[PDB]
């Protein structure tokens, strides 16, 4: 599905 | 913004996109 | 978007993708109206019939995108939400009346070739351009048909429809806060928004000043691209006093 986004945006 | 609605890759370069003329032709 | 085409690069630089943090998935479209403010449909954030009631920390916005699923490194920008504002008279119970919401970003987004705000209409631009037969443009990453998903942003140009025809196409109660758009069965041409396009913009290019204005927000339809049906859009100008009140206050 969707490519993982950078973890910084999920913190 | 004072610059709103003017696209960098189109209006700001005086380039038209492939279908915007269809919109203009409908404004009768 | 049904029966549209792939967008050109930079064709809709105000396009915004509303993105769920966990699980990571597209939620809706949206539009950039300044470096800190994003406009969307209220039902993208609050729809109790579907158990939908998002908070700020549930969500991200992705700006500058073209590909639906790729992380577009060095192009797209991802922003966290400071606050959601839903119209206080948004009617999720009956007919999606006043289907409008604003999202304030935690930090301003930098404009680029791919990221740039759309204008909101004044009374005169709305009066001039919101006429039956005049065409606007709808963009989104939603489904390609009712019953599937695009690689890149899709675009379709659609004519505004006479209000009696909109009313006669549906049993839903239509209000002055909505307009409808799409081709009639006899017109030959096709196209519609669909699921996943919710909250994205219906834009028109003013022939007076050559700027793009957001006249509508993708709101609702019965099916997608059905003959005799039309897509319904939140009437942005009619709700602009609320937009301005929110932005001025917050
Ligand atoms: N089907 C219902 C009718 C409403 C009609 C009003 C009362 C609730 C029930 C629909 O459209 N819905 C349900 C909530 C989200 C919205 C939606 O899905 N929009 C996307 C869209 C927007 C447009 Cl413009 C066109 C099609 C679609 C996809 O249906
Ligand atoms: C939506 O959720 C909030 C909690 O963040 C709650 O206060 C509000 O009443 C909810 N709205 C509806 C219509 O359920
Ligand atoms: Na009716
Ligand atoms: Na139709």
């Amino acid at each position: 599905d969707f490519e993982e986004i950078p973890e910084e945006y999920l913190q | 913004e004072a610059d709103c609605g003017l696209r960098p890759l189109f209006e700001k370069k005086s380039l038209e996109d492939k279908t915007e003329r269809e919109l203009l032709e409908s404004y009768i | 978007i049904v029966e549209g085409s792939d967008a050109e690069i930079g064709m809709s630089p105000w396009q915004v993708m509303l993105f769920r943090k966990s699980p990571q998935e597209l939620l809706c479209g949206a539009s950039l109206i300044s470096d800190r403010w994003v406009l969307t449909a209220a039902h993208c954030l609050l729809y109790p019939p579907w158990d939908k009631n998002f908070t700020e920390n549930d969500l991200l916005v992705r700006i500058g995108k073209h590909s639906r699923t790729r992380y577009e490194r060095n192009i797209e920008k991802i922003s966290m939400l400071e606050k959601i504002y839903i119209h206080p008279r948004y009617n999720w119970r009956e007919n999606l009346d006043r289907d409008i919401a604003l999202m304030k970003l935690k930090k301003p987004v930098a404009f680029s070739d791919y990221i740039h705000p759309v204008c909101l209409p004044d009374r005169e631009t709305a009066a001039s351009l919101l006429q039956a037969g005049y065409k606007g443009r709808v963009t989104g990453w939603g489904n390609l048909k009712e019953t599937g998903q695009p690689s890149v942003l899709q675009v379709v140009n659609l004519p505004i429809v006479e209000r009696p025809v909109c009313k006669d196409s549906t049993r839903i109660r239509i209000t002055d806060n909505m307009f409808c758009a799409g081709y009639k069965p006899d017109e030959g041409k096709r196209g519609d928004a669909c699921e996943g396009d919710s909250g994205g913009p219906f834009v028109m290019k003013s022939p007076f000043n050559n700027r793009w204005y957001q006249m509508g927000i993708v709101s609702w339809g019965e099916g997608c691209d059905r003959d005799g049906k039309y897509g319904f859009y939140t009437h942005v100008f009619r709700l602009k006093k609320w937009i301005q009140k929110v932005i001025d206050q917050f």
